């Protein structure tokens, strides 16, 4: 039996005011801003797609969550007590862990919607929410009440006395009764740890790096696009050989038919001469596979590709689709300049040649690129839009992180730290006190941060917001 | 919030004062 504490178990009468403060900005904040995102959806007919409308799932888990969790705590914190029986005892937990997931499922949902929308081909564009997406919606709530079902079977209230003082208080009360309840009741916090924290990071990680693999593919595509075009007719290339796609040589050789028959080979098909633009992105890819495995054979060329990033490589690749691993070569100078950073002194120099005095218009879009190691040279409608998807999932996967590892770090404390058998370890009950309460207002910040995130990121939503508050 | 055992009442005091969670 544990001994009792030399010292008490407190909440500073300063901090209760602070975090209530927290509390009521947090709370009115994320209402306000959820619900106006949901009415954004709804409203507007060209908001409802796919997903916009797993946005609205995660905007209906963050209203959820906020009146779920954050009344009842700033009640606890300043009443210190629990008047509403048992019922409520299970239920409030239940639907906060239900709402957890909703939360969490509806990121994971968007992060992989969001690679799709790159990858997929074959994915019709246009304002139509997938028959997918609807079912998709309502196994992610109905998994989430699910797993929050063992929250409703362990809670309870119970009663103690306690040096003198009759309590009721409602937890996940110790002693469960099935053997599967006492493992939840141990195993809990690092069960909320890996699946609502380390398992969301981790799919929303994988599929952010999985779509922006696929976005810098697509980048250099429209690029070659803007510079080389995209041409799905057989043409003549400036020295008359046949060619098709982006800058794809067919054959040296004066004979259409020989032409026609090396392209039906390269593509599995009787094309006549035509190809469709599918055809000619995976023509295209396999082209800057094979320039980059001749880069990296190149004695000159490959330390210089090594040692950019990823945009400016595919500036050297632009420069090599045009004059030939040979002609690239011969830049020994500005190739030096890059390899060494110097992005300006480079960029000056390479506008000194012949290269630039041919095509002008070409060489300072990718002199550009080198200069900044941005697309911005290369901006149109598709970047732009790149651009924002890739900020939205970033920013919600960031603060996700950011604002419910406070509560989890709180839990896995006790569970590490606490040692029932020291006289002294209230102390240390007082300091989880104060990193729970912190965590909880934390963990709902996210809820209300969503809304301004999708502000701040998407001009789409900036303006819908606009019209729905400012007028 | 959780304890080991009824027996800690500390644990259990704590529990009252804590978060829904
Ligand atoms: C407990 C034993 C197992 C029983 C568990 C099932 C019963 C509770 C589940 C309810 C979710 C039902 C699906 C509700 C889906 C709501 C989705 C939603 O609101 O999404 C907004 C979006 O705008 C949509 O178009
Ligand atoms: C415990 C951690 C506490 C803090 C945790 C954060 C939660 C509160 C933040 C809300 C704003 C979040 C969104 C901020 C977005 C930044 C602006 C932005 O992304 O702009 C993109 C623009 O298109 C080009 O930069
Ligand atoms: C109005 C909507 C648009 C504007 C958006 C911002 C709104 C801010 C309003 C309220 C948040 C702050 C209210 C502060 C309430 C404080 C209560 C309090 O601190 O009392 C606890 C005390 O410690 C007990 O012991
Ligand atoms: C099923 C859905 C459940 C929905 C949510 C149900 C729980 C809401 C309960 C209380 C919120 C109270 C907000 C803050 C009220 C503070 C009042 C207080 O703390 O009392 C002062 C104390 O007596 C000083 O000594
Ligand atoms: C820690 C790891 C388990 C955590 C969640 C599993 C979620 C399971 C959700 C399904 C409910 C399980 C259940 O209700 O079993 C209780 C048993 O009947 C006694 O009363
Ligand atoms: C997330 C928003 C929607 C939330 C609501 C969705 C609809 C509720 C559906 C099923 C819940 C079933 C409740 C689980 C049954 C209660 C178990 C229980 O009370 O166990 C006590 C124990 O036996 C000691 O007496
Ligand atoms: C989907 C994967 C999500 C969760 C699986 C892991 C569930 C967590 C299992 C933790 C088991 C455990 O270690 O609990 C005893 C603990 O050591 C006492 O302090
Ligand atoms: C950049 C993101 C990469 C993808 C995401 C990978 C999966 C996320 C897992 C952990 C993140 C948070 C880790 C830090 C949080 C504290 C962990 C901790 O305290 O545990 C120590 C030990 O287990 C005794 O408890
Ligand atoms: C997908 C990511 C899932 C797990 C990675 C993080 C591992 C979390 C594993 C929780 C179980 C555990 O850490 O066991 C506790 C042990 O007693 C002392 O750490
Ligand atoms: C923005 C997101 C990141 C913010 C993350 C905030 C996490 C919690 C902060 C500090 C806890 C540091 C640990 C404090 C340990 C106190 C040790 C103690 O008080 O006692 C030890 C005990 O006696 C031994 O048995
Ligand atoms: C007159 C009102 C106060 C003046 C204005 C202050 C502004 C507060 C802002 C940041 C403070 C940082 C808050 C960090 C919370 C830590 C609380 C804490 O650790 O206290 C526990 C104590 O040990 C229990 O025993
Ligand atoms: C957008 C960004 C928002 C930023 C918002 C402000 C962040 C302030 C947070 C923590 C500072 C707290 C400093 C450390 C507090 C704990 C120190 C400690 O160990 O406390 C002693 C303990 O109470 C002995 O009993």
């Amino acid at each position: 039996s544990p001994p009792p504490c030399q010292g008490p178990i407190e909440i500073k009468e300063t901090f209760k005011y602070i975090n209530t403060v927290v509390s009521c900005l947090v709370f009115v904040l994320g209402i306000i801003g959820n619900s106006t995102l949901l009415y954004i959806i709804y409203k507007n007919k060209c908001m409802r797609n796919g997903p916009n409308i797993l946005i609205a799932s995660l905007a209906l888990g963050d209203l959820l969550h906020i009146v779920i969790a954050i009344p009842i705590n700033v009640y606890k914190l300043l009443a210190e007590d629990w008047p509403f029986g048992a019922e409520m005892c299970k239920l409030v937990p239940f639907i906060q862990k239900a709402s957890v997931g909703i939360t969490v499922l509806s990121l994971c949902a968007l992060s992989i919607d969001r690679y799709r929308a790159v990858a997929s081909w074959s994915r019709i564009k246009g304002i139509g929410v997938p028959k997918w997406t609807a079912v998709e919606i309502v196994l992610i709530w109905v998994v989430s009440v699910v797993l929050a079902v063992p929250e409703a079977i362990g809670f309870d209230i119970i009663t103690m006395d306690y040096k003198g003082s009759y309590l009721r208080i409602c937890l996940l009360h110790p002693v469960q009764k099935t053997a599967f309840m006492q493992f939840y009741a141990t195993a809990k916090d690092w069960w909320l740890f890996s699946f609502y924290f380390c398992l969301p990071l981790a799919i929303t990680a994988f599929f952010y790096t999985l779509m922006t693999c696929e976005m810098l593919r697509k980048n250099i595509f429209e690029m070659l696009r803007i510079d080389e075009g995209l041409r799905l007719k057989i043409y003549k290339d400036t020295e008359g050989y046949y060619t098709i796609g982006i800058g794809h040589l067919l054959t040296k050789s004066p004979s259409l038919n020989a032409a026609k028959s090396e392209l039906d080979k390269a593509i599995g098909r009787n094309t006549n001469g035509v190809i469709t633009k599918d055809e000619a992105e995976k023509l295209f890819n396999q082209d800057v596979d094979a320039a980059v495995r001749g880069i990296l054979r190149n004695a000159k060329l490959k330390p210089v590709y090594d040692s950019l990033d990823a945009v400016r490589r595919a500036a050297l690749i632009n420069m090599v689709f045009q004059m030939g691993e040979t002609g690239v070569a011969g830049f020994t100078n500005s190739l030096r300049m890059l390899q060494q950073k110097r992005w300006d002194e480079a960029a000056v120099n390479l506008a000194k040649s012949r290269w630039y005095n041919q095509t002008p218009n070409r060489a300072k879009r990718v002199i550009t690129t080198f200069r900044t190691g941005t697309w911005d040279a290369y901006l149109n409608d598709h970047l732009k839009q790149r651009r924002e998807v890739a900020k939205t999932v970033f920013c919600l996967v960031l603060v996700f992180a950011l604002c419910w590892l406070p509560l989890h770090l709180a839990r896995i404390l006790k569970l590490t730290l606490y040692n029932q058998n020291d006289p002294n370890r209230c102390e240390l009950l007082s300091f989880l006190l104060v990193l729970d309460y912190i965590g909880i207002n934390m963990a709902s910040l996210n809820s209300c941060a969503n809304p301004i995130a999708l502000y701040l990121v998407s001009k789409r939503f900036k303006n819908a917001f606009k019209s729905a508050l400012c007028c | 919030c959780t304890c080991f055992t009824y027996k800690d009442k500390e644990c259990v005091y704590y529990c009252h004062l804590d978060i829904i969670w």
